[PDB]
RNA sequence: UGAUAUUGAAUGUUGGUACAGCUUGUACAGGAUAGGUAGGAGCCUUGGAAACCGGAGCGCCAGCUUCGGUGGAGGCAUCGGU
């Protein structure tokens, strides 16, 4: 039973994965598209983000909590629909704050797809 | 109580005409087995129940089962049970089956006219079937093709029932589902041969 | 068309229920211009639905139709590799459209031997809505939820 | 047996009643249900697996204001994916989306 | 590779056996969560009835369970019906 946490966003182009920890990082619980159902195509709308979002904080209001940090890694268009999905389920949002791993000029990255 | 061996058989042979059915079947059920024998069409599943019931000799092999054993057998002609029922009335406690009897859906057995009870729907004749099966207080239960005529409310009575069932259950079926929710072992029985398998109806199939 | 929308047609409201919505589902009812056959079977039905209920067979129809017509439909759009069934809204004049086309192609589809008989007997299905009318307009609204996700596309 | 007879049903051309409490085989061929229920026997228009999943048509004349409102808050949550936040645009949006959302809650 | 002898000690976990305690028991109707059998019209009661509250387990979502704090005279039945 935990109050505070932080709400991990991780919003690529083909999915959206939401687990929700503690301050310390401790997984109280999680929820991602692919975990509802969606398939392909769907996991990517912003519409799946909100529900992974729901879901993923209906499962943490169980263990009692109040206040989330959103931290938002990846590309993804999901990042919006989660947040506000977040605060739809009744946990207020402290800040969110974007942290998509940035290399500073360190790996080569893949060959560009010639679609 | 126990897991003590209940039914052993061993070296069972059963033959019809120059139809081999039955070729050197060992096997035991044990008490808290819930045993789907499975296998198609006349591969010998109701014979072999009737050998292990004792309806039916076989030709060589023997049964070990206890003297005092009493085995409640569903059996497949129901008909015959069933227009016996106007007799099983003197012979069972009424109270206790027709306390199952209303909760298989059955209500109010008692008012039924004889011509109702010459006219019951298949689906009747099993529930009263089953009804009269575990008012006699069986040690080990026979279930051939079960679930056959069974609604919605019959099947969720004969599971939960089934769960709470104390001695071994032995259940003859080809229906998935059943199987998937009461056995634990599976007795798939081809060429003669019976085969085993660990867990329900499903892996079975795997 | 391209130039922009286009004047819509009225219709008088029906001699004996004084309602237009009446008249509308004449139109429909009508092959070849016969007006006539038309107006007879829907008549003809009214009295069924008066006879059989006993309320007013205007409110059976009203109650009806309510129970037909959708709210959202699905318009398809093709969307690189797979095409995308879009969610729109339905215009109200749509939604009266459609009530009407859906209850007298499947009125039509019914196993009663006359026209004004399998009409009331569709009215009458709708207005306890178990009708195939019905399920049609439990299909559309399924499929709008379903592809809910694309409602964000559009033209 | 059961395999074959239900590949074969399933191309026959002609008429087919069927009554079983085997709701997998009935759900594969069936499109339409006669339901015995209150001595009365009722046609519906659906498969089987659909009339048992039905849910009561109490609130059926609210669910209209529950589905469209709910696909307008569809409408401008995909918008709202596309834009920055620093777009002028992206401020009537929020509002509108909230506004919505104290409506769906309101139906609620 | 396993059993066993050489081959001991302590702890923890997990099954079986015997005993004891805590207790545990919902078809429908019926007043409602009715385990079976037996006696049964008195039993309990400042040695705290009912009722209020808090705590806890179970739960078919009806609810029962007991550690308790306020509370102070009833509460329960065979009769009745089901
Ligand atoms: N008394 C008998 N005399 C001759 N042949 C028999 C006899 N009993 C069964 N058979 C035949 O021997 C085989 C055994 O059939 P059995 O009834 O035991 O099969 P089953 O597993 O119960 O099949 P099903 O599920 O179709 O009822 C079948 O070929 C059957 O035709």
């Amino acid at each position: 039973n935990i109050e505070s946490g932080i709400a991990h966003i991780r919003s690529t182009f083909n999915n959206t994965i939401v687990t929700i920890t503690d301050t310390h990082g401790n997984a109280i619980s999680w929820s991602s598209a692919g975990a509802l159902g969606f398939r392909g195509s769907r996991k990517s709308t912003p519409f799946a983000a909100q529900m992974a979002a729901e879901t993923a904080a209906k499962g943490s209001i169980e263990h009692g909590l109040k206040t989330l940090e959103v931290t938002v890694k990846g590309p993804g268009s999901g990042r919006e629909a989660a947040i506000r999905a977040l605060q739809a389920a009744g946990l207020e949002v402290t800040a969110i704050r974007d942290v998509t791993p940035v290399p500073h000029n360190g790996c080569r990255p893949p060959k560009r797809r010639r679609v | 109580k126990n897991q003590r061996t209940i039914v052993k058989v061993s070296g069972l042979e059963k033959s019809f005409h120059l139809r081999k059915v039955l070729q050197n079947l060992h096997f035991e059920i044990k008490n808290g087995d819930r045993i789907g024998l499975v296998g198609y069409n006349g591969t010998g599943k109701t014979t072999l129940a009737n050998i292990i019931f004792g309806k039916i000799t076989p030709d060589n092999g023997l049964i070990e089962k206890s003297r005092d054993l009493r085995m409640g057998y569903l059996s497949q002609s129901i008909d015959y049970e069933v227009s016996h029922f106007q007799q099983s009335i003197a012979e069972v406690e009424e109270h206790e089956l027709f306390q199952h009897a209303s909760s298989l859906g059955l209500n109010k057995v008692f008012d039924w006219s004889e011509d109702r009870l010459t006219h019951l729907s298949g689906g009747e004749k099993l529930k009263l079937a089953l009804s009269m099966v575990w008012a006699t207080k069986p040690d080990f239960l026979i279930l051939d093709q079960p679930t056959n005529h069974l609604d919605f409310t019959g099947i969720n009575w004969l599971v939960s029932e089934l769960e709470k069932f104390h001695g071994p259950v032995l259940i003859i079926s080809h229906d998935r589902h059943f199987l998937d929710k009461t056995v634990n072992r599976i007795f798939e029985l081809e060429e003669s041969r019976i085969q085993f398998f660990n867990g329900n109806y499903s892996d079975y199939r795997i | 068309p391209r130039k922009g929308p286009v004047a819509k047609r009225d219709v008088l409201p029906d001699p004996i229920y004084n309602s237009k919505l009446v008249s509308r589902l004449i139109n429909k009812m009508m092959i070849d211009g016969k007006k006539g056959k038309s107006q007879t079977i829907l008549y003809k039905s009214f009295d069924i639905i008066k006879e059989r209920t006993g309320n007013d067979a205007m409110e059976v129809f009203e109650q009806a139709l309510k129970n037909i017509m959708p709210v959202l439909e699905v318009k398809a759009r093709r969307v690189g590799g797979a095409n995308y069934q879009v969610p729109v809204e339905v215009r109200p004049e749509r939604r009266t459209t459609l009530g009407l086309r859906w209850l007298v192609n499947y009125a039509r589809l019914r196993g009663e031997k006359t026209m004004e008989e399998r009409l009331a007997n569709e009215i009458l299905d709708a207005a306890n809505n178990t009708g195939a009318a019905v399920k049609k307009r439990e299909d559309t609204h399924k499929m709008a939820e379903a592809n809910k996700a694309f409602a964000h596309y559009r033209w | 047996s059961r395999e074959q007879l239900e590949q074969t049903l399933s191309e026959f051309t002609g008429t087919i009643i069927t009554v079983s409490h085997d709701h997998y085989f009935l759900n594969k061929l069936c499109d339409r249900l006669l339901v015995f229920e209150n001595q009365q026997i009722k046609r519906f228009e659906m498969k089987p697996q659909e009339y048992l999943n039905k849910d009561v048509k109490s609130g059926d004349r609210s669910e209209e204001a529950m589905l469209i409102i709910e696909n307008k808050i569809a409408l401008i949550l995909g918008e709202l994916s596309l834009i920055d936040q620093n777009n002028p645009k992206y401020y009537r949006l929020d509002e509108e989306f909230n506004e919505l959302l104290k409506q769906k809650r309101n139906l609620k």
